[PDB]
C-alpha cells in the first residue's frame, strides 16, 4: 500500500542507555525483587520476546538471528548495545578519513 | 516461480492393458 | 474358493515387525551393567569440551588400521576445546609409552588420531570421567 | 560457539566461496608435456607400450605356477557345505541390556533380526545362528531363546539363569521368509509350511541332549540333569515363577509363529487375515 | 589462422529462468518426504540408464540386453563390434597383468 | 499476540536450544512475533564446507546424463578396401580411409554415446549437507521464519519492496509444507516473478538455497524437516528400504 523511507542500519547508543532499559527490565519483572539483577536470566521466551522486542522498537537497532541465541543474560544484551555499528560506503568513509592531499579516491557509479 | 507439483507414486494400483504388447507378460500373471 | 477372516490375530504381527528408532535402554538397578556398559553421568560436568555417546549409547572411540602398519586409534565427535581434550590424554598416556605422544587432532571434524591401541584405556577413561 | 561467531562476521557463503577438503581430490596427472608425454609411462620397447602382453600369470612358457601345484579337495561342494553365522552370549547380555529385545517375551531369529543383533544372507545358504561359548561369565539373561545350533556351554549358562535353549531347522526359503516376513505379507501368497532336517541333520535334531525339537520333553529333564551334574551348578525347577508358561512356550514342526500357521495370508493395508476354509486346502497346510 | 579477427557477440546468460530456479528441486524427495519415491526414477533420460552407472562396456551389454531388439540392424551391428573390440581390448590391451 | 514454539524432540543436556525470530506477512512493518526454539545439533554444527561441496555438486552431477557421440573408423562409412599396394608407391603405408588420421575419419578416444555420472552418496552424508546448509544461513543471519505465507494485497511490488526493506536480499527461497495449501495469493506473486522462488518442504534441498541469497520456513515446515533430520539423527540401521511400512516409522 505505502512504503515508509527505509530505517537506516546505522546506529549510536545514546547516553543514559542503562538507566533508560533498567527502568523497563523493573516494568517487566512488578519490580525486581533480587538485586544484582545484571546476572538475570531469560530462560523463558515471553520474559525475553517482551524484553527484546520493547528494546528493538524504542531504540531503532534489531539483535540479528544469530546472536539472540547468545544473549542469555541481560549484561551480554548491555555488551551489544553499549558498542555501536555504522553504516557507509568505504568511498564515503574513506573521504571522511583525514586523507593527505596528494592522495584521491574516484567512485565512477 | 511455483514449484512444479511433486512427484508421486500412482494412487491405486497400476493394471495395464493385456492386449498391449509392449506391457510385459509378467504385469499380466497372477503374481502381480 | 472360499475365505473368512479375522482380526484377533493382529497382536501377533506387531510383536514381529520391527522398530525403527533406538529405544532409551532400561534403568538397571545395578550399575555397572554386565558386558561393560555404563551410561554418561547426568548432569555432565562444567568442562570446555564434551565427548556425546554413539546411537547405540557406546562410547566413540575406534580402531583402524592402515598400510598395514598404521597400528592407530580415533575419537571422532569431539565438541568444543579438542585442545583440552588432546593435552588430557596426551598427560595420560605420557607415563605409560615414556615420552609425550605426537597425535594428531582435526577440530574441523572434531576427531583425534593416535598411534597404538588405547580403546579399553581410553573407554575406561572416559567412563570414570563421565562422558 | 567459536565457530558461528566467525560466520556471522565472515561474508555470505556461495559457490564462488566453495572448496572441498584438501587432500580429498587429488589433480588429475595426463601425458602431455615433457615429463610424461615422451613415453607415459609405459616403458621403451616391448609389450609393455604395445599391449601385447600374455594374460596374468603367465611365464613366458614356462608352466605357470597355478598349474603344477596338484588337485586337492579343498573347496568341493561349497554351495552345499554346511554354514552358520556365530553369536555370542555376550552379545546376547549386550543387546539386552540395550533394551531392543525385551526378555519379558520369547526371543527368536525374528526378534533377534528385529533387534539387528546379527546380518543374515539366506541366499549366502546359513540356515541359521549357532550359540558361541565364548560369554559363559556375566550372563543372567533368563530368555527362552530359539536358535539352530547350540555349544554344551552355552546350553548350561542359559539354563543355569533360568532360561530355555531350543534347536529349531529351517528351510532356505523358510528362512528367508522367518528372518524378513513383511516383503511376503506385500505380496499376499499363504506363508509357507516348514520341513523336516535334510537326510543327515536328522540324528542332530531328534537327539535330547541338544536340545532337539523332535526329541521327548521326557528326556530333556535327563539332559538337565547332566550338565548340573556336568558342570556343577544347581538345577533350578522353572516351573515355580510366574512366566513358566512363558518359558516353554514352542513352535511345532511346520509352524513359522507362534500364532501364525501355514495357509494363513496376512494382510497389512485394510488389515485382514484369512482362511482357506477347503477341507482339500487345509488338511494339506496341516502336513 | 584459427583466430577470429572481429569478436564473438555477446551471448547473455539469463541466470535465472524456470531450469536454473527450479534447480535441484525434489531431489530429497526420499529424506523429508516419508520415503515414498526414491530420487532415481526422477531423471529424464534412456531407458538401459536411470539411476545407474557403467562404462563402455557396461553400458552397451545393458542396452543390448534391454533395447536391443528394438535397436537397428546397423546400429545394432556397430554394437557387437564395439563390445567385441572392447572386451579383447580391457582383457587383453594395458597394464596391470 | 507472540507465537512460541517449544521444541517436541528432546535436546542433549550439554546443548541448549537457540532461539529466532518470527514474522509474517499479513502487514508490512510487522516484524519480530512470536519466537522458535531450535534444536542445537541440526543448527549449530560444524562448517563443514567439504560437504557442501560434495553433496550440493552432487545433485549437479547424478541428474547429469551426457549425449554427445562420435563415430569410430568402424563406424565411419566406407574404409573397407586398401587405397593403395604396400611397396607399390612412395605414400605412407595406410590400411584404409576413416581412419583417425585421414580426414572425416573416426575418433580413436572420444566421447561414446550417452554416459551416466550417476551415484548415490550416503543417506546421512546428504542429510548431514541438509543440516549444515540452514545452519550457515543461522550464522550470517540468511534464512527467516513466519507464520504462513498469506498477504491481502498480493502482488510483486508489494513483496519487492518489503523485501529489500527489511533487508533480506536479491533472491528469496519460500518454503511451505504440502503442494496444496499454498495460498493463491502469494503463489500468483512467485508466478509472474522470478528471483523471490517458491518451493515445497519435500523438494527442499541445499543448491537452491546457497543459489539464493536468503530462505524463508513456516512453523509447520520447521517441525517437519527437524523431525526428519533427527530421525535421521537417532536412526535405526536400515536392513531395507524406507518404502516399505514399519511399526513407528509411516
Ligand atoms: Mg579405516
Ligand atoms: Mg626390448
Ligand atoms: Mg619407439
Ligand atoms: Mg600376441
Ligand atoms: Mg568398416
Ligand atoms: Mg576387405
Ligand atoms: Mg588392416
Ligand atoms: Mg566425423
Amino acid at each position: 500500500l505505502v512504503c515508509p523511507p527505509l530505517r537506516s542500519r546505522a546506529y549510536t547508543p545514546p547516553e543514559d542507555l542503562q538507566s533508560r532499559l533498567e527502568s523497563y527490565v523493573k516494568e517487566v519483572f512488578g519490580s525486581s525483587l533480587p538485586s544484582n539483577w545484571q546476572d538475570i536470566s531469560l530462560e523463558d521466551s515471553r520474559l525475553k520476546f517482551n524484553l527484546l522486542a520493547h528494546l528493538a522498537d524504542d531504540l531503532g537497532h534489531v539483535v540479528p538471528n544469530s546472536r539472540l541465541h547468545q544473549m542469555c543474560r541481560v549484561r551480554d544484551v548491555l555488551d551489544f548495545y553499549n558498542v555501536p555499528i555504522q553504516d557507509r560506503s568505504k568511498f564515503d568513509e574513506l573521504s571522511a578519513s583525514n586523507l593527505p592531499p596528494n592522495l584521491k579516491i574516484t567512485w565512477s557509479y | 516461480y511455483r514449484a512444479r507439483p511433486p512427484p508421486r507414486r500412482r494412487p491405486g494400483p497400476r493394471w495395464p492393458d493385456p492386449e498391449d504388447l509392449l506391457t510385459p507378460r509378467w504385469q499380466l500373471g497372477p503374481r502381480y | 474358493p472360499r475365505f473368512v477372516e479375522s482380526v484377533d490375530e493382529y497382536q501377533f504381527v506387531e510383536r514381529l515387525l520391527p522398530a525403527t528408532r533406538i529405544p532409551d535402554p532400561p534403568k538397571h538397578e545395578h550399575y555397572p551393567t554386565p558386558s561393560g556398559w555404563q551410561p554418561p553421568r547426568d548432569p555432565p560436568p562444567n568442562l570446555p569440551y564434551f565427548v556425546r555417546r554413539s546411537r547405540m549409547h557406546n562410547i566413540p572411540v575406534y580402531k583402524d588400521i592402515t598400510h598395514g602398519n598404521r597400528q592407530m586409534t580415533v575419537i571422532r565427535k569431539v565438541e568444543g576445546d579438542i585442545w583440552a581434550l588432546q593435552k588430557d590424554v596426551e598427560d595420560f598416556l605420557s607415563p605409560l609409552l615414556g615420552k609425550t605422544p605426537v597425535t594428531q587432532v582435526n577440530e574441523v571434524t572434531g576427531t583425534l588420531r593416535i598411534k597404538g591401541y588405547f580403546d579399553q584405556e581410553l573407554k575406561a577413561w572416559l567412563l570414570e570421567k563421565g562422558f | 560457539a567459536r565457530a558461528l561467531d566467525l560466520l556471522r562476521g565472515l561474508p555470505r557463503v556461495s559457490l564462488a566461496n566453495l572448496k572441498p577438503n584438501p587432500g580429498s581430490k587429488k589433480p588429475e596427472r595426463r601425458p602431455r608435456g615433457r615429463r610424461r608425454g615422451r613415453k607415459c609411462g609405459r616403458g621403451h620397447k616391448g609389450e609393455r607400450q604395445r599391449g601385447t602382453r600374455p594374460r596374468l600369470g603367465f611365464e613366458g612358457g614356462q608352466t605357470p605356477f597355478y598349474i603344477r601345484i596338484p588337485k586337492y579337495g579343498f573347496n568341493e561342494g561349497h554351495s552345499f557345505r554346511r554354514q552358520y553365522k556365530p553369536l555370542s552370549l555376550n552379545r546376547l547380555q549386550y543387546l539386552i541390556d540395550l533394551g531392543r529385545v525385551d526378555p519379558s517375551q520369547p526371543i527368536d531369529l525374528t526378534q533377534l533380526v528385529n533387534g539387528r543383533g546379527v546380518t543374515i544372507q539366506p541366499l549366502k545358504r546359513d540356515y541359521g545362528v549357532q550359540l558361541v561359548e565364548e560369554g559363559a561369565d556375566t550372563f543372567t539373561a533368563k530368555v527362552n531363546i530359539e536358535v539352530q545350533l547350540a555349544s554344551e556351554l552355552a546350553i548350561a549358562a542359559i539354563e543355569k539363569n533360568g532360561g530355555v535353549v531350543t534347536t529349531a531347522f529351517y528351510d532356505p526359503r523358510s528362512l528367508d521368509i522367518v528372518c524378513k516376513p513383511v516383503p511376503f505379507f506385500l505380496r499376499g501368497q499363504p506363508i509357507p509350511k516348514r520341513m523336516l532336517p535334510p537326510e543327515e541333520l536328522v540324528p542332530y535334531y531328534t537327539d535330547a541332549k541338544n536340545r532337539g525339537y523332535l526329541a521327548d520333553p521326557a528326556k530333556f529333564p535327563e539332559a538337565r540333569l547332566e550338565l548340573a551334574r556336568k558342570y556343577g551348578y544347581i538345577l533350578p525347577d522353572i516351573t515355580k515363577d510366574e512366566l513358566f508358561k512363558m518359558l516353554c512356550t514352542r513352535k511345532d514342526p511346520r509352524q513359522i509363529f507362534f500364532g501364525l500357521a501355514p495357509g494363513w495370508v496376512v494382510n497389512m493395508a485394510d488389515k485382514k487375515i484369512l482362511k482357506p476354509t477347503d477341507e482339500n486346502l487345509l488338511k494339506y497346510y496341516t502336513s | 589462422i584459427g583466430i577470429r579477427l572481429t569478436l564473438p557477440p555477446p551471448k547473455v546468460v539469463d541466470r535465472w529462468n524456470e531450469k536454473r530456479a527450479m534447480f535441484g528441486v525434489y531431489d530429497n524427495i526420499g529424506i523429508l518426504g516419508n520415503f515414498e519415491k526414491h530420487p532415481k526414477e526422477l531423471i529424464r533420460g534412456p531407458i538401459w540408464l536411470r539411476g545407474w552407472k557403467g562404462n563402455e562396456l557396461q553400458r552397451c551389454i545393458r542396452k543390448r540386453k534391454m533395447v536391443g531388439s528394438r535397436m537397428f540392424a546397423d546400429d545394432l551391428h556397430n554394437l557387437n563390434k564395439r563390445i567385441r573390440y572392447l572386451y579383447k581390448h580391457f582383457n587383453r590391451h594395458g597394464k596391470f597383468r | 499476540e507472540p507465537v512460541l514454539r517449544k521444541v517436541e524432540l528432546p535436546v542433549p543436556t550439554h546443548r541448549r536450544p537457540v532461539q529466532a525470530w518470527v514474522e509474517s506477512l499479513r502487514g508490512f512493518e510487522q516484524e519480530r512475533v512470536g519466537l522458535a526454539d531450535l534444536h542445537p545439533d541440526v543448527f549449530a554444527t560444524a562448517p563443514r564446507l567439504d560437504i557442501l561441496h560434495q553433496v550440493a555438486m552432487w545433485q549437479k552431477n547424478f541428474k547429469r546424463i551426457s549425449y554427445a557421440k562420435t563415430k569410430t573408423r568402424a563406424e565411419v562409412r566406407g574404409g573397407g578396401r586398401k587405397p593403395w599396394p604396400q611397396k607399390g608407391t612412395g605414400r605412407a603405408r595406410h590400411g584404409s580411409i576413416r581412419s583417425p588420421l585421414w580426414r572425416g575419419g573416426g575418433v580413436a578416444h572420444g566421447p561414446r554415446g550417452p554416459t551416466s555420472y550417476y551415484y548415490m552418496l550416503p543417506m546421512k552424508v546428504r542429510a548431514l549437507g541438509l543440516k549444515v546448509a540452514l545452519t550457515v544461513k543461522l550464522a550470517q543471519d540468511d534464512l527467516h521464519i513466519m507464520d504462513s505465507l498469506e498477504l491481502p494485497t498480493g502482488d510483486p511490488q508489494y513483496l519487492t519492496e518489503l523485501a529489500h526493506y527489511r533487508r533480506w536480499g536479491d533472491s528469496v527461497l519460500l518454503v511451505d509444507l504440502t503442494h496444496e495449501e499454498m495460498p493463491q495469493s502469494i503463489v500468483e506473486a512467485t508466478s509472474r516473478l522470478k528471483t523471490f522462488n517458491l518451493i515445497p518442504a519435500v523438494g527442499l534441498n541445499v543448491h537452491s538455497m546457497l543459489k539464493h541469497q536468503t530462505l524463508v520456513l513456516t512453523l509447520p515446515t520447521v517441525a517437519f524437516l527437524e523431525d526428519k533430520l533427527l530421525w535421521q539423527d537417532s536412526r535405526y540401521r536400515p536392513l531395507y528400504p524406507f518404502s516399505l511400512p514399519y511399526s513407528d516409522f509411516p
